[PDB]
């Protein structure tokens, strides 16, 4: 749990400076996005693990379907958006798992 | 004019025209980034920074070190500068600063509208809305929150109402995603500061139309690059396609069937500076992608500005110059806070 | 299926998970996370912290390392484990097993 939980870590921080360069082509989406909120396209899927004698709830990661958003208005830099759309996903799998 | 300029020309251009050029002295160069990108730490970035124009702007102010504040201060000042210098203006340099004060207008209005919709108080937008578009006018806050009555106001406040009688429509609205808003409101925009433009002809057309001409062939290119992962229909892309570049006349066409990024490549490759952005675009771990690309020609044509001294173009392009300087302190904040420093001088500097 | 993962986070973060695909409106059209900025109280936050803990649709959380040492002793005062709460680091205090609450429950340990 401490090694996966220092793999949380240092993804969490390549999202971070990830999101640092996604400060410099696009501007102050950070409004627009959080604005943008209607669906969600990530979702727990509640399962079960027979571990031992005694049952435990465990959780899946689920891609509900509906994509992430489009915006390609912020004085156009998408690419940057999609990296960290990549980055902050694979963090939300390893975080489900932590779970 | 009329094959005889600056007959009058610097009558009502004096003071500005010193005051601009002497900012422009003291902007900062590669010999300062040699010593602000040896900072490792802010108070150091804050030191180095203390003989530029941005003078203690960091002393008696936030004294644990911070990114945002830093980004907000320079914002604050450099838009307070220009609203002293625009109100030291004159009619024409005060329809220019008017266009270059719509060039925010637009996403202002954009984080503005649809709260309607969200049944949210203005005010409460008003905190994060950008200074250049203040929109000084009555009722524009809490109108019931009904769209309509924004639509109406907003028609009757934002100066913008010049572009919005023939840009947008409330019904069309809804049905569009704000997506679609944004950009034609700006395409609208362009268009119409590229034709003003050209109105006043002279070293102000022929410097500053090129640059919207570029601006107006990347976003061409950039729309269909980043609308393949999306569903998006060609329709809009052509009402997105600005009128007022090299491809107008034709060339539209092309980018509509260069579905995959090779065929845009081939497409742009007819336009050899064009060709010469696309094949400087590696899109690899170690050097500049396409969008960079299109920044530096952007960087490129704003210095071709800078070398003419008798256009309106010292008053625009010397805008976003200062916009990058703010852009590049807050990137080697960054990359103090993040320790990245294998990307600190991964950016565009200025001369 | 039916739970959705919930993110108590500063702006940053907060656009970080939302850009991931956290993020919804239920009926009552709320968000179902909140937002942390410098001039927050730590009563009302723990009030809205009582509202997930007792709405019954979130079964885990996602909370930055200051954040959630800006509330412990409200934070440690639930042991049940559907609500599972998690935390995570920030950009300026990387992670530190030292504060956890359930590193804490592993007594010991060490």
């Amino acid at each position: 749990i401490i090694e996966t939980k220092m793999l949380m870590g240092e993804v969490m921080r390549e999202a971070a400076f990830s999101l640092a360069e996604a400060k410099f082509t696009a501007g102050d989406f950070s409004t627009t996005v959080i604005q943008n909120v209607n669906k969600a396209q990530v979702k727990i899927r509640a399962k079960k693990d027979n571990v031992a004698g005694v049952t435990l709830p465990v959780f899946e990661h689920y891609h509900e379907g509906t994509d992430s958003y489009e915006l390609t208005g912020l004085a156009r830099g998408g690419e940057q958006l999609a990296k960290l759309k990549r980055n902050y996903a694979k963090a939300v799998e390893l975080l489900v798992e932590l779970a | 004019m009329s094959f005889f300029p600056e007959l009058y020309f610097n009558v009502d251009n004096g003071y500005l025209e010193g005051l601009v050029r002497g900012l422009k002295a003291g902007v900062l160069s590669q010999a300062d980034y040699l010593n602000l990108v040896q900072c490792e730490t802010l108070e150091d970035l804050k030191l180095h920074l203390q003989s530029t124009d941005y003078g203690n702007f960091l002393a008696n102010e936030a004294s644990p070190l911070t990114v945002s504040v830093i980004d907000d201060k320079l914002k604050e000042k450099m838009v307070v500068e220009f609203r002293h210098m625009r109100n030291h203006a004159y009619e024409p340099l005060a329809s220019f600063l008017d266009f270059i004060t719509y060039s925010y207008m637009i996403d202002n209005v954009i984080l503005l509208i649809t709260g309607t919709l969200h049944q949210r108080s203005i005010a409460e937008l008003v905190p994060k809305c950008h200074p250049l578009g203040s929109f000084e006018q009555m009722e524009a806050v809490n109108i019931a929150q009904t769209p309509a009555e924004l639509y109406n106001a907003i028609l009757v406040d934002t100066p913008l109402a010049a572009f919005f009688q023939d840009c947008i429509s409330e019904q069309d609205l809804d049905e569009m995603n704000i997506e679609i808003i944004r950009n034609t409101l700006y395409k609208a925009y362009l268009e119409s500061f590229y034709k003003f433009c050209t109105l006043l002809g002279g070293t102000t057309a022929d410097a500053m139309c090129p640059i919207l001409e570029f601006e107006a062939d990347r976003r061409a290119f950039i729309i269909t690059i980043n609308s393949f992962g999306t569903e998006l229909s060609k329709e809009d892309r052509a009402k997105l396609f600005p009128h007022c570049g090299r491809l107008y006349p034709e060339g539209l066409a092309q980018l509509a069937r260069a579905d995959d990024y090779e065929q845009v490549k081939n497409v742009a490759d007819y336009y050899p500076e064009y060709k010469l952005l696309f094949e400087g675009a590696g899109s690899n771990p170690g050097d500049k992608t396409l969008e960079d690309r299109f920044f530096e020609h952007e960087v490129k044509l704003n210095k071709l500005a800078f070398l003419n001294q008798f256009h309106f173009g010292v008053f625009y392009a010397f805008v976003k110059l200062k916009e990058q300087e703010c852009r590049n302190i807050v990137w080697i904040a960054e990359c103090i806070a993040q320790r990245h420093r294998a990307k600190i001088d991964n950016y565009i500097p200025i001369f | 299926r039916g739970k959705l993962i919930a993110v108590i986070g500063d702006e940053d973060t907060v656009t970080g998970f939302l850009l991931g695909g956290i993020g919804e409106l239920n009926k009552n059209r709320h968000p179902n996370f909140l937002v942390v900025e410098k001039d927050t109280t730590i009563n009302e936050i723990e009030d809205t912290f009582r509202q997930f803990l007792n709405r019954d649709d979130i079964g885990i959380i996602l909370i930055n390392q200051y954040i959630a040492e800006m509330v412990r002793h409200a934070l440690d005062a639930h042991q049940r484990s559907i609500p599972a709460v998690l935390e995570i680091p920030s950009k300026e205090h990387p992670y530190d097993a030292a504060k956890d609450s359930i590193l804490r429950r592993a007594k010991g340990m060490f």
